[PDB]
C-alpha cells in the first residue's frame, strides 16, 4: 500500500560515513502526527533504535549515538536519509526504514563495515577419526575457512544429498569468516559411493569440490 | 527510557497449547486514552514482522489465534493455538515516549523428549597442516535442550582460546539443535601434543561425554 524502500552501500570500510535512504510512497510526511524512524539490528540480536524525524521537521535521537546521526527528508523526492558518519566495525547491521515508529516497516538493507578484502575460502575435509560399529551411522565435514565476504553456497554431492546435512553458521573470526558443514549418512553409504563438499563463493568465482575420502 | 522486561527468555510449547508471552514497562505507555506497545514476530532471516499494535490491533492478515491485551504498564501476547510456523523471537516495543526502546525477546521453541549429543572429532586435514595452520573440529550433533557447555583438553588442560563455537535453530524435522566447536592452533602448537578432548556437558547425562584423539 505505502512502499518503503531502503538504498545504501554494500562493504564499507571503517572511518566513513554511511548514508541511508529511505524512500516512501503511500503516506506524506505532511499530516499531522507523521514521520519515519530508522531502526537497525545488530547481526545476530536486538533491534535498536537510530533517530526519527516528523512532519513538524523535528528531530528526535538515540541518546547514545546522536554524536555520529544527522536524519533529514527530501519531501520533493520522497526521501528521509540517515548518515552515520565514522563507521566502525559494530555498526554491521541491517537498517529498516519504517513509517511512524512501528506501523510500516520495510525491508531492510544489510551494511558490513571491514577493512578486510575478497579473499576466495579454504575448503578442508574432515573425514572420520572413527571407532567402528557404535552405530551404523558415520558423520564427515568441510570446514570452509578465511572468506570474505559473506556469501558461500555450499553443498554435498551437488546437492543430491540433503538430509542429514548441518550446515552452521559463518563466524567472522579475525576480520574474516569461517563455515563447517556436517554431513551424516548410514555406514553402508560411505565409503560405497563417494562424498563430496561443494562450496563456491560468488564474490571470487572460487567453485571447489572436495571428495571426502578416508584416512 | 521506558524499559520492558519480556519474560521468560525461551518458552517450549508442545504443538497446539497455548502460549503466554508478557512484556512489563517502567512506566505507562499509555495516552490515558490508547496504549502504545507493540509486538513483533521474527523467524531467523525474515524482518520483524508487526503482529499486534497498540496493545491489541491485529494487523490484516494475521491470523486471530494471536491475542493482544493489557495497559499502562503491563502487556500480553497469547499464540493460541501454538502451530509448527510460530517458532520465533518476539518483541514487544513501546513508541509512546522517545527513545523507543524494544524488549529483549523470547524465543518459542518446540518441546520433545531429552536428546543426548552425537560427539564426533576429527583431526586437522593433511592440507591444513601442510600449510601450517592445525584446527580441530568437534561436531556436538542433535540435541535436546539447547544447554550444552564445551571444553576443549589438550593433554589434560583445558586451553580456550581460538575456539569457534556456532549452532543452528531448532531442526524442524526433529526439533533438536546442534553446534559445532572448532580449536585453532598452529602446526607447531599442533605438532607438540598429542591428546585432543572436547568433552560435552549436557543435562541427559551425568558424566562430561568426552571424545577425544591421540597419535
Amino acid at each position: 500500500q505505502v512502499q518503503l524502500q531502503e538504498s545504501g552501500p554494500g562493504i564499507l570500510q571503517p572511518s566513513q560515513t554511511l548514508s541511508l535512504t529511505c524512500s516512501f510512497s503511500g503516506f506524506s510526511l505532511s499530516t499531522y502526527g507523521m514521520g519515519v524512524s530508522w531502526i537497525r539490528q545488530p547481526s545476530g540480536k536486538g533491534l535498536e533504535w537510530l533517530a526519527h524525524i516528523f512532519w513538524d521537521g523535528d528531530k528526535r535521537y538515540n541518546p547514545s549515538l546522536k554524536s555520529r546521526l544527522k536524519i533529514s527528508k527530501d519531501t520533493s523526492n520522497n526521501q528521509v536519509f540517515l548518515k552515520i558518519t565514522s563507521v566502525d566495525t559494530a555498526d554491521t547491521a541491517t537498517y529498516y526504514c519504517v513509517q511512524e515508529g512501528y506501523i510500516y516497516w520495510g525491508q531492510g538493507t544489510s551494511v558490513t563495515v571491514s577493512s578486510a578484502k575478497t579473499t576466495a575460502p579454504s575448503v578442508y575435509p574432515l573425514a572420520p577419526v572413527c571407532g567402528d560399529t557404535t552405530g551404523s551411522s558415520v558423520t564427515l565435514g568441510c570446514l570452509v575457512k578465511g572468506y570474505f565476504p559473506e556469501p558461500v553456497t555450499l553443498t554435498w554431492n551437488s546437492g543430491s544429498l540433503s538430509s542429514g546435512v548441518h550446515t552452521f553458521p559463518a563466524v567472522l573470526q579475525s576480520d574474516l569468516y569461517t563455515l563447517s558443514s556436517s554431513v551424516t549418512v548410514t555406514s553402508s553409504t560411505w565409503p560405497s559411493q563417494s562424498i563430496t563438499c561443494n562450496v563456491a563463493h560468488p564474490a571470487s568465482s572460487t567453485k571447489v569440490d572436495k571428495k571426502i575420502e578416508p584416512r | 527510557d521506558i524499559v520492558l522486561t519480556q519474560s521468560p527468555g525461551s518458552l517450549a510449547v508442545s504443538l497446539g497449547q497455548r502460549a503466554t508471552i508478557s512484556c512489563r514497562a517502567s512506566e505507562s505507555v499509555d495516552d490515558d486514552g490508547n496504549s502504545f506497545l507493540h509486538w513483533y514476530q521474527q523467524k531467523p532471516g525474515q524482518p520483524p514482522k508487526l503482529l499486534i499494535y497498540r496493545s491489541s490491533n491485529l494487523i490484516s492478515g494475521i491470523p486471530d489465534r494471536f491475542s493482544g491485551s493489557g495497559s499502562r504498564t503491563d502487556f500480553t501476547l497469547t499464540i493460541n493455538p501454538v502451530e509448527a510456523d510460530d517458532v520465533a523471537t518476539y518483541y514487544c516495543q513501546q513508541s509512546n515516549e522517545d527513545p523507543l526502546t524494544f524488549g529483549a525477546g523470547t524465543k518459542l521453541e518446540i518441546k520433545r523428549a531429552d536428546a543426548a549429543p552425537t560427539v564426533s572429532i576429527f583431526p586437522p586435514s593433511s592440507e591444513q597442516l601442510t600449510s601450517g595452520g592445525a584446527s580441530v573440529v568437534c561436531f556436538l550433533n542433535n540435541f535436546y535442550p539447547k544447554d550444552i557447555n564445551v571444553k576443549w583438553k589438550i593433554d589434560g588442560s583445558e586451553r580456550q582460546n581460538g575456539v569457534l563455537n556456532s549452532w543452528t535453530d531448532q531442526d524442524s524435522k526433529d526439533s533438536t539443535y546442534s553446534m559445532s566447536s572448532t580449536l585453532t592452533l598452529t602446526k607447531d602448537e599442533y605438532e607438540r601434543h598429542n591428546s585432543y578432548t572436547c568433552e560435552a556437558t549436557h543435562k541427559t547425562s551425568t558424566s562430561p561425554i568426552v571424545k577425544s584423539f591421540n597419535r
